[PDB]
């Protein structure tokens, strides 16, 4: 509705619609993860080495080939898994039989 | 690759002092107990003493024949072990070695201590000398 | 102090033979505190067996052993070139002393 | 230095605790009040927490 | 004493169960209906529960 002769004062930054949008987006984000797998079995020491491929200078080193012992369907079984990680997702700690752990464990 | 990097040895006389030391390589020492063993040429292995980590409380243990003149200390923070010698006897020439045990438990699950792969690594340094 | 002695002082066996070594503590020190090393001349000693039973990391399965009070034994099921070294037993009876060293020879 | 009134009230216990990593354990040495622990299965030094 | 109609319907299964404590384990056995278990890894005696 055009409201032909109405002049009104607006003030963004003091607008509470922003805060509601903020809270609803974050809430929906969190709700979407409720039924998803929690990767707690993966907070183990890793054994990380370099990638066996043609890596350009811009990628040096950027990726690591990490092996680890993952849990499996049965509690009395364990499996060897390896995967690629970005350097930014791992931290160069541990310093035992192995090299690196996941950033947020 | 647990290594003990041993250094600081050399030619000394009984009328002096010497400090030998080992620094961690690969695997750290704040989580390990260390000891010194010496072997004079032509002799068997003689334990000098052992010091525990500052965790249990830097407690030391020494063989009777080396007490007082041979003492042991740790830095822990810099991963360095020391054998401190002062006013030695003519009986003290030997190659001294540092050593440590590494007890590592790989648990299969964070919920049940029944399943693990346990490994015990006995690690020795290269050997440095104390002379007469 | 703790005194360990060894027997025979020298073993003379061909590769492929069972080079059994024995040692004795003067003190009765429980087997849980028993260790047996192999020292290649010029090298630091290397633990073979601890707790008079469990095998150390890396150590070949030709090595085994046992013992009780003062009586301890080391078994090499088949002697190999890698075993021609001087062996030492140690007892962690609050003073971790060692025997004089036993030579395995041919 | 424990007064008579406190004898048997505190115990110094050592346990293996879990750690940040699923495959690792640590060794922790803590004081407990006697009322929070219970001895078990005829073992002189073996205790468990009251409500496990 | 199993009648003909019940042959193969029940199995006597042994397993290692957890206990109240993280470092204590117990041997447990129980009877299961055949419909609740599945054979695995080509072993005559090796079974697991259908929904793992
Ligand atoms: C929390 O966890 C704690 C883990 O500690 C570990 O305890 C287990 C038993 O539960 C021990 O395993 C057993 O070890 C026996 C042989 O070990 C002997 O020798 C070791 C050698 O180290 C020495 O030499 C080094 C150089 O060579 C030197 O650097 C070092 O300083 C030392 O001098 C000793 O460390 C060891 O002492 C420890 O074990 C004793 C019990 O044996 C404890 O009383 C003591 O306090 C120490 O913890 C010991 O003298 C070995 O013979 C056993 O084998 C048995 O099981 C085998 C299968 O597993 C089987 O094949 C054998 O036949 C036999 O039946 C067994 O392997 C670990 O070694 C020990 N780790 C450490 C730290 O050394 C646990 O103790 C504690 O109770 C837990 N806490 C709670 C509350 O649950
Ligand atoms: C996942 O679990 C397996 C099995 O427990 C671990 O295997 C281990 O791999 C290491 C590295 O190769 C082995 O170390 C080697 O030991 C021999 C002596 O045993 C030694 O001579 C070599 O120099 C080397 O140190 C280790 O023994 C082996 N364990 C077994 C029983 O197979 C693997 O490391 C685990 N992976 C992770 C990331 O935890
Ligand atoms: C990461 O490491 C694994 C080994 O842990 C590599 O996989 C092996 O690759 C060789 C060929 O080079 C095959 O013969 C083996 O059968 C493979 N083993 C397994 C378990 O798959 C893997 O190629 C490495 N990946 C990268 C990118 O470096
Ligand atoms: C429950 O655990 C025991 C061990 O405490 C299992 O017995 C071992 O089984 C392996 C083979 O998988 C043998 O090599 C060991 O020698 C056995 N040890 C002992 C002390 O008997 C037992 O099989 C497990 N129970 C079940 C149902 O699997
Ligand atoms: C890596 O580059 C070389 C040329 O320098 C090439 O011959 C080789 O096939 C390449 N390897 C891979 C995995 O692409
Ligand atoms: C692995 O990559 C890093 C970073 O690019 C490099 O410094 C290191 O030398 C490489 N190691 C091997 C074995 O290729
Ligand atoms: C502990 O009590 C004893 C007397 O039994 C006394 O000699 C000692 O000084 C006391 N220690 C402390 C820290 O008060
Ligand atoms: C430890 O406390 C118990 C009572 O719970 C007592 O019977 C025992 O004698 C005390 N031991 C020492 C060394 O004080
Ligand atoms: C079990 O079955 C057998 C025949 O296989 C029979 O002889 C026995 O009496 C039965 N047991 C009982 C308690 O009746
Ligand atoms: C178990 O029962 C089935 C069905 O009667 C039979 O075929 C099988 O041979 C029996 N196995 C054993 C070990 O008794």
């Amino acid at each position: 509705i055009h409201l032909e002769n109405v002049t009104e004062e607006f003030n963004m930054w003091k607008n509470n619609m922003v805060e509601q949008m903020h809270e609803d987006i974050i809430s929906l984000w969190d709700q979407s993860l409720k039924p998803c797998v929690k990767l707690t079995p993966l907070c183990v020491t890793l054994q990380c080495t370099n990638v066996t491929n043609n890596i350009t200078d811009d990628m040096r080193g950027e990726l690591k080939n990490c092996s680890f012992n993952a849990t499996t369907e049965l509690r009395n079984k364990r499996q060897k898994v390896y995967s690629l990680f970005y350097r930014l997702d791992i931290v160069p700690m541990v310093d035992l039989w192995t090299n690196y752990r996941l950033i947020n464990c | 690759e647990v290594q003990l990097v041993e250094s600081g040895g050399g030619l000394v006389k009984p009328g002096g002092s010497l400090r030998l030391s080992c620094t961690a390589s690969g695997f750290t020492f704040s989580n390990a107990w260390m000891s010194w063993v010496r072997q004079a040429p032509g002799k068997g292995l003689e334990w000098v003493g052992r010091i525990k980590s500052k965790t249990e409380g830097g407690t030391t243990d020494y063989a009777t024949p080396v007490k007082g003149r041979f003492t042991i200390s740790r830095d822990d923070s810099k991963d360095t072990l020391f054998l401190q010698m002062n006013s030695l006897k003519t009986e003290d020439t030997a190659v001294y070695y540092c050593n440590t045990g590494v007890e590592t438990y790989d648990f299969w699950s964070g919920y049940d201590d029944h399943y693990y792969d346990y490994y015990f690594r006995d690690v020795w340094g290269k050997g440095t000398t104390v002379t007469v | 102090e703790i005194v360990l002695t060894q027997s025979p002082g020298t073993l003379s066996l061909s590769p492929g033979e069972r080079a059994t070594l024995s040692c004795r503590a003067s003190q009765i020190i429980s087997s849980i505190y028993f260790a047996w090393y192999q020292q290649k001349p010029g090298q630091a000693p290397r633990l073979l067996i601890y707790g008079a039973s469990s095998r150390a990391t890396g150590i070949p399965d030709r090595f085994s052993g046992s013992g009780s009070g003062t009586d301890f034994t080391l078994t090499i099921s088949r002697l190999e070139p890698e075993d021609f070294a001087v062996y030492y037993c140690q007892q962690y009876g609050s003073s971790f002393t060692f025997g004089p060293g036993t030579k395995v020879d041919i």
